[PDB]
């Protein structure tokens, strides 16, 4: 989920 | 894939992430890395093709490739430097000062021997940017769109050669060369990787939870 | 010594393939079968155009590092025949689901490596070319006389190169066509080292028994 939300 | 030859390498140009300064030399070399991955994120979203894909792909790549990433940017960033590794402008590492670290020193041959390879190659900076786009992209295929991608770098760097003036069986004979030390960088990312999680669980340094997100991909 | 033309590099190395060999259980099976391999590889690669024109010392370099490597892509290329499964020998085709006995990582990849060579149509040629190339490239970087002598096989690699490219020319692929297969399938070899370094983890995470050849190419990384 992390890098799942930097690409928003 | 619309896109030209040169209108492929000066987007890859102008899309390349910028050159951080260093802020426990697993700390530093940490905490460089995560705020490298950052921009290594927007830089990955200005790569042809990649936002194309969807958004599960682009995570699978990033989290394979990243190690990769940081490794063949640093190799580009040392070409300069012979026996030294630049990790920062602030941060010029000699062979020596990768003993300070367990089972470091070894990763810093093979990165140092990388780099000594591409200076031998005289790699472009527009052959650079090339390879690390494939690299992104084809570092976590064997696990249709990204294929068609993948063979319109293999036609820019075709493309760049020939301009380069090099005749066509040295062109392919390069072309071979370049994506044949991709191996080796996909060898030191492993490697790494190993080591990496070997001082996580050696409580060695703090990681932030991007980065343990990283290691727990692989 | 390679002055060899392009169809004469290809009959060179498929006269010197190796036969395909027969066969906590589980590893017992593998690893004695690679084990046997091992034996066969040794000798494959001194008929490998070059290859003995390097020192022992280089030979055993370039061995200890693509050994697992060299495994794979036999395994891999046995196995396109058979989608969905391994097979490590005529009597050991194995399933995905069979790879959770002990795994199944690695055996996804294999699976989704054999089935990328299926796609692409690989032919025997062609794979006769890859794995001589794995075997020297694996371990090049890693004076001016031990110069010469990574510059030897420099020249080698180039050789097979061409002799790919030759293939695909017979195959009456256009020029872009050449470049991009040649680039596929040497884009395929940086996941099947991928492979190799999982592969080698794991070995090491196992130690059932190894012999001593194995524990030996094992050491090495
Ligand atoms: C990942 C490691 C720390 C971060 C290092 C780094 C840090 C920043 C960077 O730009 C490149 C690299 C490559 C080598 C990396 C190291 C190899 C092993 C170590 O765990
Ligand atoms: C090396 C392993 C046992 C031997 C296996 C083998 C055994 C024989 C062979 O021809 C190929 C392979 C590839 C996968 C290998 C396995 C991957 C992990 C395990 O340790």
């Amino acid at each position: 989920k992390k890098l799942h939300r930097x690409l928003q | 894939l619309s896109l030209t030859a040169d209108q492929m390498v000066s987007a890859l140009l102008d899309a390349e992430p910028p050159i951080l300064y260093s802020e426990s030399m697993m700390g530093l070399l940490t905490n460089l890395a995560d705020r490298e991955l950052v921009h290594m994120i927007n830089w990955a979203k200005r790569v042809p093709g990649f936002v194309d894909l969807t958004l599960h792909d682009q995570v699978h790549l990033l989290e394979c490739a990243w190690l990769e990433i940081l490794m063949i940017g640093l190799v580009w960033r040392s070409m300069e430097h012979p026996g030294k590794l630049l990790f920062a402008p602030n941060l010029l590492l000699d062979r020596n000062q990768g003993k300070c670290v367990e089972g470091m020193v070894e990763i810093f041959d093979m990165l140092l021997a990388t780099s000594s390879r591409f200076r031998m190659m005289n790699l472009q900076g527009e052959e650079f940017v090339c390879l690390k786009s494939i690299i992104l992209l084809n570092s976590g295929v064997y696990t249709d769109h990204i294929h068609r991608v993948l063979d319109k770098i293999t036609d820019t760097l075709i493309h760049l050669m020939a301009k380069a003036g090099l005749t066509l069986q040295q062109q392919h004979q390069r072309l071979a060369q370049l994506l044949l030390i991709l191996s080796h960088i996909r060898h030191m990312s492993n490697k790494g990787m190993e080591h990496l999680y070997s001082m996580k669980c050696k409580n060695v340094v703090p990681l932030s939870d991007l980065l343990l997100e990283m290691l727990d991909a692989h």
